[PDB]
């Protein structure tokens, strides 16, 4: 529990503050897996496959439905990755303002994929059930978060919004910062501690990968709710269904057709009811993934091509940027956030009166340490003495609810 | 335009192999069925029989039997077959009585005499004796319960005798014998007459190996079976290794080379020429070429690359194009390395105000099925 | 005088080869950390078969005799490996008192604990392995013969100086076989709470 | 992304009518041909055959469109969602309202669905300028407000 | 919003349950009855339905 030291008159001001950087995981797309209706049911059997005939188009409405789903997954992993037009490349001087991006950018002595990617891919892990491949390959993917990186690293969000434009990346977060509200001189003022606070972050997603496999838990989730799908759909085949066995080259063997086709027909009817069950299952979990797909392609176009302002959508803080890393079936987004950390109680006032007219801030606050009056941006506490520059007049001191007797300074005088 | 799985295709077996252990003496089935003594019902008698070689083919051919009712196989293929133990049990009831003898039966036979499992795989063989077989004959009447399925009670009063005179048609004496098939997993040892053949070996044949029968391609494995291990299973259960039962080899059974065939063309006001992808097979299996995702003919690789246009899978894309069909690795879109510096800034002095068309759907057209007219159209029979 | 048989007693349930997978099986087994009865000539019950292991210095335990009262007027099995030949009968023997016609089957074949399990038609199992009393360690046992007679059985005798009778139950038993085809470990999926989970997950271990 | 969904509609719908077709094992999928065939006493044996079969197309074409509800009342709510921000207001989302900064929208009906003409400003003519984080005036640093 | 929810949460629970006293073409929905009044051979066919 926390009572929050509130009253008419007090305001909290951080004197400082953590750049943190967050990892959000999400998964993009399913195994493409196509299940040969036919084979399953009746395998290499004409005796069953005449039978399952009399059913209609209740084998090639699953090709039709699986189909649908094994499309749709590259759909997925085209929406979320493909959003750059071209294939940006990093210069070969990485001279980017002390952000050290070597653990996120591809390694050229590796598939071309980072150190990171690298962590991620190594933390996840017959009878007409095929497997098709992905459009895109590993490599392929993670080609185009190395085009998203060195579009997000040289050129801001400019690159999602027009033709990719090159700015120094110190300047870069000198925008990501104005766009929270914090003032550029936050930045550069402090830009080694920023840098290092970045690459001390960056180096804490290493041992927080590296060394506990839960962190992937959603990946691999997704992972094993289609094996445990696909280990019941094919322990599904050993169930005697109230026929005479579950071995249908048995049935076959042992018993003439007028008999045979009576038992033939409880395993085309539970493997049937099995593999329809499969298939609903998969369209249910298809369109989760779908979900989440939309998902991570909006959290990476609003998110890593621009500055999301919605609060907490892009991890807990004040939203900077975002780098994306590929993962097996997924993404994984570290989000680069501002906290606040330090604050300080202050007296403040809602305006102040200097002539009976009152003077209110222009951007921030008015606050006091006991003794003099400030104003300061809102979320650094950085003490201004106040001025006509710093705050506007409207009206008198009376109608004001807790206005108080000041000087402001006047830089013509 | 597009790709479109067509079929499915399979390689097809080349021969049949069946296998059966090189066992050549015949069954004693002429010492049950033509015995001169039947045991009296209440203490029906059992010789079970195994080791040799049984032709069902020389009772089954027999008018003499008045029945030969086979309920978990059926007789002609009985010969094709093989088992680990055949339990003959024998005994004489009333003729009127002998449709009692089967799975799922209640009276005096079936609850106190001799009871079948209510899926009993066997059958049961059943012929007057009027000419040969009088009190002698003797069958329960009373009992504290009904008795287990191939139970036998001998105690002390609750037997009677038949009145089988030469001179009474139901009411004369049938000898009945039922056998009584172990389908169990085990080395059978009571296989029908059916010739043993020659082994084959990495060709997709249609095999029999004691009955368990199949198709695929035998190839000899490394699998360390023990001794007594008569086959193996897959992770996924399915039988996946056998040992041959006239020398004990053990094979490895793979299912014969199949696939997904799925077709790349160019829209058909363009072109008839279309390529065929193979789907997860290798390019021996089958102006060819090969991916992660198939086989793929009639289609040329490109060392070139463009936009994908119909996807295969793999990063491999196809297209129709100077004629031919083209298999080339897709680009990602043109490279770019920005002119990134510590000092240097572009800036846009001009614009362009495009306009982007977005089309979503918003609903669906709002059907209504009337279930019972769908299910029992016009019909109170049916509804 | 009891002693508690840790994880002895697995056995391959079917004739089948398996490798590297955790197959989950349903028959008679001897529980896992069950009382065995330590004997140093009494007839016991068998109830629904027997496990029995000696650690015989000089072959001093050789044979048993199993059926429902040991005398004429039934049948009852006698097996004795007197080192020449496994002789095996089921004649219906009038047996004296203490023991050390009518046959209707025949058939011939310290630091070493012999192992076997008598089950129900009649098989028996066997292991044969070096120790240093039953040990805290894992060995599964191979069938050995398997043979049927059709008898009706419920008690047993020993023929001859320690032997451990323990009496199986029906149970679900988890066998992991390794790539060999051999049983390494295996979970009695009633013995406790963490047991009945491993059997629900298919796993050695659980999260 | 519309003639897509009329056409799963039509296949759906097209699909259930074939299965009509189809025995499931009666003697016949015509409905009246059993009933002038059979006595009801057997004539229920093959009748259940066609209920058991009919219902579970049934029982599938529903769930196929419960799904598929699922699909367009999300495109639904993201259609909703975009007339709410992007034709009622000025979205700061990036490529939310179509690749560019984004200005207006202008909605449009059409068959079963919308459609946005989002209009955008993308920037064209680039030039390469050399740039300094701040510049010094006076031994103090100066740093641009709006640009 | 809130009471569709718990109705429908209610009326699927609602109709479960009803869907036990159906038929399904079994001579009766009472499995204690098929059991009580059929042979056992013949009430496999009536409670697999």
């Amino acid at each position: 529990e926390n009572s929050v030291a509130y009253s008419n008159n007090s305001i909290a001001i951080p004197t400082n503050f953590t750049i943190s950087v967050t990892t959000e995981i999400l998964p993009v797309s399913m195994t493409k897996t196509s299940v040969d209706c036919t084979m399953y049911i009746c395998g290499d059997s004409t005796e069953c496959s005449n039978l399952l005939l009399q059913y209609g188009s209740f084998c090639t409405q699953l090709n039709r439905a699986l189909t649908g789903i094994a499309v749709e997954q590259d759909k997925n992993t085209q929406e979320v990755f493909a959003q750059v037009k071209q294939i940006y490349k990093t210069p070969p001087i990485k001279d980017f303002g002390g952000f050290n991006f070597s653990q996120i950018l591809p390694d050229p002595s590796k598939s071309k994929r980072s150190f990171i990617e690298d962590l991620l891919f190594n933390k996840v892990t017959y009878i007409g059930l095929t497997v098709l491949p992905p459009l895109l390959t590993d490599e392929m993917i993670a080609q185009y978060t190395s085009a998203l990186l060195a579009g997000t690293i040289t050129s801001g969000w400019t690159f999602g919004a027009g033709a990719a434009l090159q700015i120094p990346f110190a300047m870069q977060m000198a925008y990501r910062f104005n766009g929270i509200g914090v003032t550029q001189n936050v930045l550069y003022e402090n830009q080694k501690l920023i840098a290092n606070q970045f690459n001390s972050a960056i180096g804490k997603i290493q041992d927080s990968l590296s060394s506990t496999a839960s962190a992937l838990g959603k990946l691999q989730d997704v992972v094993n709710q289609n094996a445990q799908a696909l280990n019941t759909l094919v322990k599904q085949l050993s169930s005697n269904f109230g026929a005479i066995s579950s071995v249908l080259n048995d049935i076959l063997s042992r018993l003439d057709p007028p008999e045979a086709e009576v038992q033939i027909d409880r395993l085309i009817t539970g493997r049937l009811q099995s593999l329809q069950t499969y298939v609903t299952q998969q369209l249910i979990r298809a369109a989760e993934i779908r979900a989440s797909a939309n998902l991570a392609a909006t959290k990476m176009s609003e998110c890593v091509l621009g500055q999301s302002k919605r609060v907490d959508f892009c991890g807990k803080g004040y939203h900077l940027m975002s780098f994306p890393q590929s993962a097996p079936h997924g993404v994984v987004f570290l989000h680069v956030t501002y906290v606040p950390a330090q604050e300080k109680n202050f007296t403040t006032a809602p305006a102040i009166c200097h002539d009976g007219k009152a003077h209110f801030p222009r951007e921030g606050v008015f606050v006091s340490n006991g003794t003099h009056w400030f104003v300061t941006q809102r979320n650094f506490y950085e003490p201004q003495i106040i001025t006509t520059d710093n705050t506007f007049v409207s009206g008198n001191c009376d109608v004001v609810i807790g206005i108080v007797n000041n000087t402001v300074y006047d830089p013509l005088q | 335009k597009g790709i479109y799985q067509t079929s499915n295709f399979r390689v097809q077996p080349t021969e049949s192999i069946v296998r059966f252990p090189n066992i050549t003496n015949l069954c004693p089935f002429g010492e049950v069925f033509n015995a001169t003594r039947f045991a009296s019902v209440y203490a029906w008698n059992r010789k079970r029989i195994s080791n040799c070689v049984a032709d069902y083919s020389v009772l089954y051919n027999s008018a003499s039997f008045s029945t030969f009712k086979c309920y978990g196989v059926s007789p002609t293929k009985l010969n094709d077959l093989c088992f680990t133990n055949v339990y003959a049990d024998s005994f004489v009831i009333r003729g009127d009585e002998v449709r009692q003898i089967a799975p799922g039966q209640t009276g005096k036979i079936a609850d106190y005499n001799y009871k079948l499992p209510d899926d009993f795989t066997g059958c049961v063989i059943a012929w007057n004796s009027n000419n040969l077989d009088n009190y002698n004959y003797l069958y329960r009447l009373f009992r504290k319960s009904n008795l287990k399925p191939f139970e036998r009670d001998i105690s002390t009063f609750p037997l009677q005798s038949y009145g089988f005179q030469p001179t009474n048609v139901g009411y004369q004496p049938y000898r009945v014998v039922v056998l009584s098939f172990e389908l169990l997993h085990a080395p059978a040892t009571v296989c029908g007459p059916k010739k043993s053949t020659n082994l084959v070996k990495n060709k997709c044949v249609n095999f029999n190996f004691n009955g368990l029968t199949g198709t695929g391609v035998l190839t000899e494995s490394n699998k360390k079976f023990l001794p007594f291990q008569q086959f193996g299973r897959d992770i996924l259960d399915i039988t996946d290794a056998v040992r041959d039962p006239q020398t004990l080899e053990i094979l490895d059974i793979t299912p014969c080379s199949f696939g997904g065939v799925s077709v790349i063309t160019p829209g058909t006001n363009t072109s008839n020429q279309v390529a065929v992808l193979y789907q997860d097979v290798n390019c021996t299996e089958v102006n060819v070429f090969q991916t992660r995702a198939g086989c793929l003919i009639g289609a040329e690789h490109v060392n070139n690359s463009y936009e994908c246009d119909i996807p295969i899978g793999a990063g491999i894309c196809a297209s129709y194009q100077t004629q031919s069909i083209i298999a080339y690795t897709m680009s990602l879109g043109a490279e770019n390395s920005v002119a990134y510096s510590n000092n240097s800034i572009a800036i846009p002095t001009n614009f362009t105000i495009s306009v982007t068309t977005e089309i979503l759907p918003v609903s669906m057209t709002k059907t209504s099925v009337d279930c019972t007219m769908y299910i029992c159209g016009d019909s109170t029979e049916c509804s | 005088a009891y002693t508690n048989s840790f994880t002895r007693g697995v056995y391959y349930p079917d004739k089948v080869f398996r490798s590297s997978v955790l197959h989950s099986t349903q028959d008679l087994f001897l529980p896992f950390f069950s009382n065995v009865t330590w004997f140093h000539n009494p007839v016991l019950p068998f109830n629904d078969g027997v496990y029995f292991a000696s650690t015989e210095k000089s072959n001093i335990i050789r044979g048993w005799i199993f059926g429902t009262t040991l005398d004429s007027k039934t049948q009852s099995l006698l097996i004795v490996n007197n080192a020449t030949n496994v002789v095996i009968k089921v004649c219906e023997f009038q047996f004296c008192n203490d023991p050390f016609n009518n046959c209707t089957f025949e058939y011939v074949s310290f630091k070493n604990l012999r192992e076997f399990v008598f089950k129900n038609y009649f098989k028996i199992y066997s292991k044969h392995t070096p120790i240093n009393d039953l040990p805290q360690g894992f060995s599964a046992l191979e069938p050995l013969v398997d043979l049927p007679i059709g008898i009706n059985i419920t008690r047993f005798q020993t023929l001859l100086a320690a032997y451990y009778v323990g009496y199986l139950q029906p149970r679900t038993f988890l066998l992991k076989y390794n790539e060999n085809g051999t049983i390494t470990d295996a979970v009695d999926c009633a013995l406790d709470p963490l047991s009945e989970t491993k059997c629900t997950l298919k796993s050695f271990t659980v999260e």
